[PDB]
RNA sequence: CGCGACCUCAGAUCAGACGUGGCGACCCGCUGAAUUUAAGCAUAUUAGUCAGCGGAGGAAAAGAAACUAACCAGGAUUCCC
RNA sequence: GGCUAAAUACCGGCACGAGACCGAUAGUCAACAAGUACCGUAAGGGAAAGUUGAAAAGAACUUUGAAGAGAGAGUUCAAG
RNA sequence: AGCCUUGAAGCCUAGGGCGCGGGCCCGGGUGGAGCCGCCGCAGGUGCAGAUCUUGGUGGUAGUAGCAAAUAUUCAAACGAGAACUUUGAAGGCCGAAGUGGAGAAGGGUUCCAUGUGAACAGCAGUUGAACAUGGGUCAGUCGGUCCUGAGAGAUGGGCGAGCGCCGUUCCGAAGGGACGGGCGAUGGCCUCCGUUGCCCUCAGCCGAUCGAAAGGGAGUCGGGUUCAGAUCCCCGAAUCCG
RNA sequence: CGACUCUUAGCGGUGGAUCACUCGGCUCGUGCGUCGAUGAAGAACGCAGCUAGCUGCGAGAAUUAAUGUGAAUUGCAGGACACAUUGAUCAUCGACACUUCGAACGCACUUGCGGCCCCGGGUUCCUCCCGGGGCUACGCCUGUCUGAGCGUCGCU
């Protein structure tokens, strides 16, 4: 009966939240036991339930964000947190298309006088 | 049975926050 | 009476903690830090004190975000991918 | 003084908690070298400055 | 002689990486040879010691022919604890002595799915080099 | 704040609150003196919470 | 008077963007001493150097002659001898 | 009026390799909870400090003393 | 084809010797892991001094000293232990401009309970503001919070190589508000009232912002209660603001 | 006699030199050469069953997910209906997350005051109170909307 993140992947948001609340209640009851003479078994359970809560919240955040990305996929304007991070300078570069652009003057020059492959006899 | 066990693509609109939904409505 | 007797009269704090650099060099009356120059936008830094620069330069603190860039840089800042699942 | 700011009262509290002796089990750790808290403070011998 | 430009033979660098090795590396470091019987059977020479292996101590005060089970792989201290390899304190209680894994011989391997996978890979690599010399 | 504390104590333990007093302790923790409504017996409620 | 073009100029929590600060070994633009040497010292030297200010990038700056030459001529910039 | 790689620079950074170098008053101030303790209102100033043993086997128990400390005993190749 | 766990370096030595000497060899002891001869190479290579640097230790020396502000005594208790702790009784002092009861600034847990008596408290201590383990600061009404004072300080503008500085109403299109009126759109206790958008109308303030735990500034008092908190907790009786 | 003093030696102290060691320096060389309003550097405050510092992390707080790995972590304890495709531990690190201040951004720096929109609980549609969520800084470019001018004009 451990909370493994694989068992939470498909569940629905209201289901997971209910599961979260049980863990939040279970923890607050333990925090009481910490100061009222809880058994060493109950003190060790706190970390087990702190991380279980974090496991549930991770899966809730991941499931929400994976669906938000599906939602804004085709949209021209996406929320900043859904945009590629990289670095600030790497986000201000000319993109792939703009770097590949050439003027018609340069395009003509490469067509007429392409670099050739040759050899010079010994 | 305890021993037997122990020895071995589209948006989901329910997961979108309620705020985003209203904006498209 | 410019020594021991006068040292008893001092009960008024000239400086207090600065909220930018956290050092007790924030002049209350001038509203300025004698260490970091707050509220000035730019950090107060001088080359006639190398020892002072190395006390508060990059890397002397947590490097909360920079040291993750150093990790991400080694994989070309890959994003939106995960290792092939089991 | 009694008249205190929140920031000052909070900074004082952190100084209060740091001022305690080390756990005695720390001595039994494998590579441990610490014998005592060498950063102890006394309100009279040395002052915080703020 | 070592020719790899990216492998250091510096004494201090090599010691810092030994004494600060992470656990999953200390495991590899804490390997033991196999008995002559196991060596012949699996065509493997050394295995990373593991709990529930049975070993002989071949060096030191506790050397002998007594086969004992490994009860603890204390990786932080780079020692293993063995059955009956022990002594008494002042107050008369018994305490295990730490033998280095390199000073024992594994006579029986705690086998499971992953141990077998590890064993086969080592022999497959060995046999490849065998057919390189031929 | 006192409003949030009152709403928390009621919801968590299904009790009623008469007033909430708060002080911030010298170690930096906030202590709440939550007085329950007269029809709620604090010694009884403490048993429910496991305090006693 | 009214309507309408343009010009100049304002206000927006208008739609979408962009600059700010840090590091600073190397780089670019400024500003810029005095110890010191001169067996004194003022020009000079220290030295376009320390200190001060600004701006960058993985390099920067420079760079395809309003050049060098005076030869039977060379042929952008940068670096080494 | 303008753009332009390469050869060139690099006592900061990330990651490495080496040395006729130093070897704890040396070598970085910093081999260690060091830009730490500590001083100064502040700008700033700024240390000392490595080593039981192969392994904690780190001295049970007895006895004098309020105790610190001792006398026996025991571990260790060695507590010389 | 050097020495070394059958014991290296180091260190000690009224042991034996060598050399003019710089020095070196051997014996014994301690020590516990490395070292040396010869031919060449290299140098951060030889200490008595520098009021040399850092560290350690002497004589001085059980010495100077533990002498400013009148003063102690008796009995008992705990305790291994008492001139110094506690209780009782005496005798004294501060003498309401106090050695009294409370605060501001500063301190920051020194507060309270229990325990220890190693270090500290320049004798001692059973004691302490030391150490150790745990506690303790409760508000609409007490302050902050607001106002502006001397002043500090943005924007406009000016200057300035520049980080920036000057400047505070001065080179400014500096009001985002409103009674009411007219238009639509929406609502609900859809009756008629609200809300919301537009238009008409009206508007000096004219200087953002900061600046006082003693200035200005509504309104809380009595009784009880703790080891330590109370005009704050409880009982009671009020009040201001919205 | 013997004290006391001196010299030498044995033993014992004080002291920490010497020797041996070295997870540290220093110097040279090589590859790359990467910060920030998508909130950097730096700072403050928190987070462990027992945890002061160092270290790591951020209310999911000595870490979550995932991948590799394959039986530990360990000072003591404990074992969640923890542990072998129901994967300990460590490593990696692409998913998610990341309190307050800080260029630091509603206005100010006292955890002081707002304003706009939405939502939820109070009651009972509006109000009102409470709580949550999102906005509200300067400059600047493109466009938009709304305007001004006894600026230049045209038709009325
Ligand atoms: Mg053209
Ligand atoms: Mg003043
Ligand atoms: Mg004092
Ligand atoms: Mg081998
Ligand atoms: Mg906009
Ligand atoms: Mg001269
Ligand atoms: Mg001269
Ligand atoms: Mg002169
Ligand atoms: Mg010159
Ligand atoms: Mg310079
Ligand atoms: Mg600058
Ligand atoms: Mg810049
Ligand atoms: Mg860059
Ligand atoms: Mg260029
Ligand atoms: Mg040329
Ligand atoms: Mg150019
Ligand atoms: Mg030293
Ligand atoms: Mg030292
Ligand atoms: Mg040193
Ligand atoms: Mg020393
Ligand atoms: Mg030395
Ligand atoms: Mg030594
Ligand atoms: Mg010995
Ligand atoms: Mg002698
Ligand atoms: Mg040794
Ligand atoms: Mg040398
Ligand atoms: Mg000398
Ligand atoms: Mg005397
Ligand atoms: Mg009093
Ligand atoms: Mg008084
Ligand atoms: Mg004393
Ligand atoms: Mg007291
Ligand atoms: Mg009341
Ligand atoms: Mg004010
Ligand atoms: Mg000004
Ligand atoms: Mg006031
Ligand atoms: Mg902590
Ligand atoms: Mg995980
Ligand atoms: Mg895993
Ligand atoms: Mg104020
Ligand atoms: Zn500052």
């Amino acid at each position: 009966a451990k909370i493994k993140a694989r068992d939470l992947r498909g569940k629905k948001k209201e289901e997971l939240l209910k599961q979260l609340d049980d863990l939040k209640v279970e923890l607050s009851q333990l925090r009481v036991a910490k100061v009222t003479g809880g058994a060493a078994s109950k003190l060790s359970k706190i970390r087990v339930v702190r991380k279980s809560i974090a496991r549930v919240l991770t899966v809730i955040n991941q499931t929400q964000k994976e669906n938000l990305r599906k939602f804004y996929k085709g949209k021209k304007y996406k929320p900043l947190d859904l945009r590629p991070k990289k670095t600030r300078a790497m986000r201000r570069r000319l993109n792939k298309h703009e770097e590949s652009l050439k003027t018609k003057k340069q395009q003509r020059k490469e067509r007429l006088y392409p670099l050739r492959k040759y050899a010079v006899k010994a | 049975e305890s021993r037997k066990r122990k020895r071995p693509n589209d948006v989901d609109m329910s997961w979108i926050p309620q705020e985003t939904l209203n904006q498209i409505n | 009476t410019k020594g021991t007797s006068s040292f008893g009269k001092r009960r008024n704090k000239t400086h207090t903690l600065c909220r930018r650099c956290g050092s007790k060099a924030y002049h209350l009356q001038k509203s300025t830090c004698g260490k970091c120059g707050y509220p000035a936008k730019r950090k107060r830094k001088y080359n006639w004190s190398a020892k002072a620069k190395r006390r508060n330069t990059t890397g002397t603190g947590r490097m909360r975000h920079l040291k993750i860039v150093y990790r991400r840089f080694r994989h070309g800042f890959r994003e939106g991918t995960t290792p092939k699942p089991k | 003084s009694s008249h205190k700011t929140f920031r000052i009262k909070r900074f004082l509290a952190k100084k209060q908690k740091q001022n305690r002796p080390i756990p005695q089990w720390i001595w039994m750790k494998t590579g441990n070298k610490i014998r005592y808290n060498s950063k102890r403070r006394h309100w009279r011998r040395t002052k915080l400055g703020l | 002689m070592k020719f790899n430009p990216f492998v250091t033979s510096d004494r201090s660098k090599n010691r810092k990486r030994h004494f600060n090795a992470p656990s999953h590396i200390r495991r590899k470091i804490m390997s033991s040879p196999l008995s002559k019987e196991l060596r012949q059977k699996y065509n493997v020479r050394s295995m990373p010691i593991r709990k529930d292996d049975e070993v002989q101590v071949v060096r030191g005060h506790y050397k002998g022919q007594q086969i004992g089970k490994v009860v603890q792989v204390y990786r932080k201290k780079y020692v293993i604890y063995i059955e009956r390899v022990q002594r008494e304190k002042a107050n008369g209680t018994t305490v295990h002595v730490g033998i280095h894994p390199s000073k024992v011989v594994i006579t029986r391997l705690k086998l499971d799915k992953d141990r077998k996978k590890i064993l086969e890979r080592k022999a497959k690599s060995r046999q490849v080099g065998k057919e390189k010399g031929k | 704040n006192k409003h949030q504390i009152k709403q928390a104590v009621k919801k968590l333990y299904d009790i009623d609150v008469a007033k909430v007093n708060t002080l911030i302790r010298p170690d930096g923790e906030k202590k709440a003196y939550v007085r329950l409504a007269p029809d709620y017996d604090a010694l009884d409620v403490a048993n429910k919470i496991g305090i006693i």
